[PDB]
């Protein structure tokens, strides 16, 4: 529908992967209807985080929240040239909810500093 | 010395021929479920597309094939909660009536509120709804399908339906007056919904419709092909005046716990003949209008005759009037080769409507006197191959073609890439 | 593409008022100006005027300000971008000085600085 | 629902055009339901291309992919001051899928050059 | 689903507030289905205004339309340090449709000035 | 399991329990829940005997 | 079929209550037929019910 080409490099390192109409309530129609609703729900579910973090229309957006070393103690050579995006998630999956809240407020405080900056 | 780069544009005036689902809108209930449609905008906005000519084709439209299925679904959805007349398929014992339009007085055994008990009740049945067994008669439908009589609270009143296009799609309305129905149209505008289209079911004569702004316009596909239905659209409407004179009475039986079959009671007063009146020198005035336009395509004398023959619904001016379904004989209307004229009509109670595979409806008797007045705005002829045209009409979907010939559904493709001298720095 | 076939090479005598036709094909008649330019035998090529088949606006030369009547009937649509129009042009007090071949040409573009520029010329009608 | 005002200039040149609740599964309810789903599907269908090309929230976004003259040989006066957006599409409709892939990767390579630039 | 935390400061001043699967058409299933469709419809209903005003991914975006004093005659101390966002809406609810059209075209004219600027 | 509640300090809203729609909507839901549960059950038409 | 060697699948092989599923590598062809030349006789148990 979109693409599973992102998934091509699921075993590659993090540095390599990153670099008709009419509705009929038949058993297949109800099946194919929820698939259409379940797609736009899961799509906007991710797309509203990108918007609220100030990253809509971006694939790679840099933030302003420093990397708290308690989230991971590994080196940049141990991450981007060793771990895969699939296993790196399992190591950091505890702090993902703790990180998503910091990127959410780093964008919020950046917005009020701009409304004071452009007022000159 | 150009240095052109691709530039993306969001919201460019370009569309694409497409078919989608059209939802309904209505103004401020009947079978057409107009209470379920969203309220129409009181100011129907229209955007004129200057310098635009689009190719329409009223005969390869999908609004027709989609509206036809909606009316059939609106019909069947309204008969779902109504009473089934399976026990009414019993052996009838009928006699004639009084010392055309034959009526019978039939007595039969019928169920009641309690399963073990019966009742000997009698009812009037029009001769057309009933066949002889070989005087023991039988309802004409019992050998092929069951029948669901209409819930007597719903009405078949045709009220305007607005077909709208979804968000991201559009409807192109051809505004050229003498538009042939097919080919390019020089006066094209876009709209969100169509106008108010009344689902008026009729045969041969198109009742209650949109007129030609000037000169009786004729529409078809292959005019040289006689198997293709011709559709006339009058410019000035001749008024047909119909009435069933007999003062009928409703007699409610009880064929079960909650099931009440409404039988035709007595006929209080005189026994007359249901019919329709249209004005001579007005049907004759508007038939020489259809005449001179039929010869613009066929060089030659043109003749008018009656229907071919066969079923009653195919060979008659079948329509609806106050609740009962008339079947008028239009041999006296199409009878001229180029004060009133009365059409003898019969009235049926067992109708199949959409010519479906075994599904009928018992039209209950409307108590009192019935009379309706209907404009005759359209026509549908059928050539043979002395260019005679008999009032036929082909299919039922041609009714909706006569009103949808101006509209066409297209989808918006608001994305466009074009070269410019700008580069993303 | 497109072709602007002209009328017939008919020649009258001084005092007449001959009409020259110019019917088009293969392009939107309303989208471009029509232009008439003559080539007098004893003069340089002389531009006479253009009219807009859409707006119905005219602009002619001072030497033909009250001597030329040019008109256009509406187009017959063929497809979404093809029409079949026609362009007619007359002369008033015609003399022997107006002797020469006459041309009809369509506009260059439909916007910008050179909108009406005679780009696609016709075939030519020889006069008196 | 939105607007068909964009369509006002469908015959104009490219330079002029650019410049209640409760669900009931009745025959009209199912009809009006898919129209609601068919709208958000076709809307995001276009809106995800704008996002993946780095053009979300933009009406006119300039890119970095040069104009390959094999797509069209016409002049800038032959395009913006002559052709309409409706007929220009028919001329270029062959390479639209070939162009949409270049704008998709021009944005992708721009993202990795920014993550190297802002690292200074 | 998202958050009603925005609503925490509904009585605060404007300066303080700003600073499983399978579908079954049971009576609850049809009820829970329209709630899912009614969410993505109302969400994009707001999110397309933010996009068409050139403010997608933004919480506070400054515009270029000057404040016509006929919309409100109050002071900046009378607004941000007195009125609440709930009552300020009732005072300005007449011109909201008149303001939403100006922000819509201020973005549109900004787009054509950029396509002329980046052409150098 | 933890029903979150957000207090709206400094806020006074006008309610009307008699012109609420939660009532007219719940009433129709219970009637639909009632009728939906009786759809697959046995009809007692033959029990209407003497 | 199995691309090579008849593969066998199960959950707890040591448990007999778990169904074993064999998947053959080469298909043996079964050939079935009901020989009796039957005829269809359509009754009419009601209006439209046959
Ligand atoms: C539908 O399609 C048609 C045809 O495709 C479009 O009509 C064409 O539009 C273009 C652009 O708008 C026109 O090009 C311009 O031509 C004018 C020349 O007209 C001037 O001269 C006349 C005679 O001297 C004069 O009478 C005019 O004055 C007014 O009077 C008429 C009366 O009808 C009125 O209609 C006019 O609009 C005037 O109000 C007029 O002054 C020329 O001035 C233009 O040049 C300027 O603009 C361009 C930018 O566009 C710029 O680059 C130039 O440097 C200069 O600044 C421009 O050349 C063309 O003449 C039209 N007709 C054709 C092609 O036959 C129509 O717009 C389309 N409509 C829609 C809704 O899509
Ligand atoms: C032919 O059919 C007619 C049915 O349409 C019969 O009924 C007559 O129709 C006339 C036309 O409408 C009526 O006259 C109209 O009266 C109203 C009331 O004042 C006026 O507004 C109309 O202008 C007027 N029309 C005309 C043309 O005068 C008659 O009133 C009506 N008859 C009766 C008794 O009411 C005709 O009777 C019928 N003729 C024959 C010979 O069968
Ligand atoms: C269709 O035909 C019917 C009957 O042919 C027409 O109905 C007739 O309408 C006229 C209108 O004036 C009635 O005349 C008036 O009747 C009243 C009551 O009797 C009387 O007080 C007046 O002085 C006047 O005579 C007439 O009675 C009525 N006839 C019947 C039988 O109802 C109807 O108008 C026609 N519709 C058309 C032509 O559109
Ligand atoms: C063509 O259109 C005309 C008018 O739009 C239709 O006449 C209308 O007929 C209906 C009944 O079929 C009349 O409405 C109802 O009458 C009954 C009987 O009294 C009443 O109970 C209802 O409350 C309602 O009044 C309606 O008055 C009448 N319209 C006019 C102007 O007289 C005609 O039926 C249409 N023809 C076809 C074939 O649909
Ligand atoms: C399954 O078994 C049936 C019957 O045991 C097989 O049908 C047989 O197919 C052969 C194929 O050649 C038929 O032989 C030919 O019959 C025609 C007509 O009689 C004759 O002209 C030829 O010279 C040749 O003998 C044979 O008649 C037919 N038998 C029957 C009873 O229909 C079928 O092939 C088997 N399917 C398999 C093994 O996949
Ligand atoms: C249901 O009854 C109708 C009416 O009798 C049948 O149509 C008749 O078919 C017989 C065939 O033997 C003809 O003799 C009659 O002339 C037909 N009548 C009409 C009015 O056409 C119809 O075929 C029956 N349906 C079934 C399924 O048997
Ligand atoms: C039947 O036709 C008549 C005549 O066309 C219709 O009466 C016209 O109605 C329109 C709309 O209100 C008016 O603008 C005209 O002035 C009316 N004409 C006359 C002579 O009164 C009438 O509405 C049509 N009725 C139906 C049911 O189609
Ligand atoms: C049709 O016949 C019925 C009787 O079956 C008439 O009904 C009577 O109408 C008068 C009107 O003045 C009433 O006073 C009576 O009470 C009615 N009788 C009954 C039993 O309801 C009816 O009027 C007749 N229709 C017409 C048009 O005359
Ligand atoms: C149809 O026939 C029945 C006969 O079965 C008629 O019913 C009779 O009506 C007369 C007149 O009121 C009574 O005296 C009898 O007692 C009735 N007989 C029965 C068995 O009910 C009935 O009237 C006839 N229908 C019509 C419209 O004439
Ligand atoms: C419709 O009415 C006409 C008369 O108005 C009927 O015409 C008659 O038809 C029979 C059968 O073919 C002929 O023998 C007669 O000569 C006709 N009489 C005429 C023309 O005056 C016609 O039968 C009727 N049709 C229907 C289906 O009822
Ligand atoms: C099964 O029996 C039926 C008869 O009940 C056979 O049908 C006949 O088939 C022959 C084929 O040559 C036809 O010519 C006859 O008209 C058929 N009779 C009828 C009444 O339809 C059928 O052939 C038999 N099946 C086989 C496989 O032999
Ligand atoms: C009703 O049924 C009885 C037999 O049970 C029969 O004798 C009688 O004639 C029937 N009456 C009718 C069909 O009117
Ligand atoms: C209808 O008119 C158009 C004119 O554009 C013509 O091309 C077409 O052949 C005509 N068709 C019929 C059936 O008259
Ligand atoms: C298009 O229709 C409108 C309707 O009023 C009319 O004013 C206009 O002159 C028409 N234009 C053409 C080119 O037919
Ligand atoms: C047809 O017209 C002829 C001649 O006017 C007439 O004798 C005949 O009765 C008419 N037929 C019908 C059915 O009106
Ligand atoms: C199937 O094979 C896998 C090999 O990875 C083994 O771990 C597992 O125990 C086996 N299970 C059975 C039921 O044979």
């Amino acid at each position: 529908a979109v693409f599973l080409g992102f998934l091509g490099a699921a075993g590659s390192t993090m540095g390599a992967a990153s670099n008709q109409h009419l509705l009929k309530l038949t058993v297949w129609g109800i099946k194919q209807l929820q698939a259409r609703v379940l797609a736009v729900e899961r799509y906007l579910e991710v797309q509203q985080l990108l918007g609220i973090w100030g990253c809509s229309g971006k694939l790679i957006c840099c933030t302003n929240v420093p990397w708290n070393s308690s989230w991971s103690n590994k080196s940049l050579d141990e991450i981007w040239n060793n771990m895969t995006w699939l296993q790196w998630d399992k190591e950091i999956n505890n702090y993902t909810q703790l990180i998503y809240r910091l990127i959410e407020e780093s964008q919020f405080q950046q917005e009020i500093n701009e409304v004071e900056l452009l007022a000159l | 010395a150009e240095n052109l780069w691709v530039t993306v544009y969001y919201g460019v005036p370009v569309w694409r021929d497409a078919d989608t689902t059209l939802f309904c809108a209505s103004d401020a209930h009947n079978v057409w479920a107009t209470h379920a449609c969203v309220p129409t905008d009181p100011n129907p906005q229209e955007i004129h597309l200057d310098n635009v000519t689009e190719k329409f084709n009223m005969w390869k439209n999908n609004m027709v094939e989609q509206m036809h299925t909606d009316i059939i679904s609106l019909w069947d959805q309204s008969l779902k909660p109504c009473v089934k007349l399976t026990p009414l398929c019993v052996t009838l014992h009928c006699t004639n009536f009084n010392p055309r339009e034959e009526i019978k007085n039939c007595s039969f055994n019928m169920t009641t509120e309690l399963r073990d008990k019966k009742q000997r009740v009698h009812s009037l049945f029009y001769k057309l709804d009933i066949v002889q067994i070989n005087s023991e008669y039988r309802l004409i439908n019992c050998n092929t399908s069951a029948c669901t009589q209409a819930c007597p609270k719903v009405s078949f009143e045709p009220i305007p339906i607005h077909y709208c296009a979804p968000a991201g799609f559009a409807i192109l309305k051809c505004k050229d007056e003498e538009f042939n129905g097919t080919g390019p149209c020089k006066n094209v505008s876009t709209v969100q919904c169509t106008h108010g289209i009344k689902p008026v079911v009729s045969t041969q004569l198109l009742l209650n419709g949109s007129l030609a702004k000037k000169e009786v316009k004729i529409r078809s596909e292959n005019i040289t092909n006689n198997v293709k239905t011709i559709i006339v659209q009058l410019v000035n409407p001749v008024i047909i005046n119909c009435t069933r004179p007999n003062n009928n009475t409703r007699k409610s039986i009880r064929i079960g716990p909650g099931q009440a079959f409404y039988a035709t009671g007595a006929i209080i007063g005189d026994i007359r003949q249901a019919h329709c009146n249209v004005s001579r020198s007005d049907w004759n005035k508007t038939l020489q209008q259809v005449a001179r336009q039929l010869r613009k395509h066929f060089v030659k004398t043109i003749i008018f005759t009656n229907s071919s023959g066969g079923d009653l619904e195919v060979t008659t001016h079948s329509f609806n009037c106050g609740g009962e379904f008339f079947y008028c004989n239009t041999s006296g209307l199409f009878n001229s080769t180029w004060e009133n004229i009365t059409l003898p009509c019969r009235i049926k109670q067992i109708i199949n409507m959409w010519q479906r595979t075994g599904q009928c409806m018992y039209a209950p008797p409307i108590p009192g006197v019935i009379s309706c007045v209907s404009n005759i705005t359209g026509l549908l002829l059928t050539r043979d191959g002395n260019e005679t045209f008999r009032p036929g009409g082909g299919d039922m979907r041609d009714n909706w073609r006569s009103e949808l010939y101006k509209y066409k559904v297209v989808k918006i493709e608001p994305l466009g890439v074009a070269p410019t001298r700008c580069k993303r720095r | 593409q497109g072709q602007l076939v002209q009328s017939g090479a008919t020649t009258t005598k001084p005092g007449s008022s001959v009409k020259i036709s110019c019917k088009t094909s293969g392009y939107r008649f309303n989208f471009y100006h029509i232009n008439w330019i003559r080539q007098t035998a004893g003069r340089g090529p002389e531009w006479m005027g253009w009219i807009s088949p859409y707006s119905g606006d005219k602009n002619l030369a001072p030497a033909f300000q009250d001597r030329v009547n040019m008109t256009t009937d509406t187009e017959v649509p063929v497809t979404s971008f093809t029409s079949t129009g026609a362009a007619y042009m007359e002369i008033r007090n015609l003399t022997s000085d107006d002797t020469g071949t006459y041309f009809c040409a369509k506009g260059l573009l439909r916007d910008g600085s050179s909108t009406w520029l005679p780009y696609l010329w016709g075939q030519g009608t020889l006069l008196t």
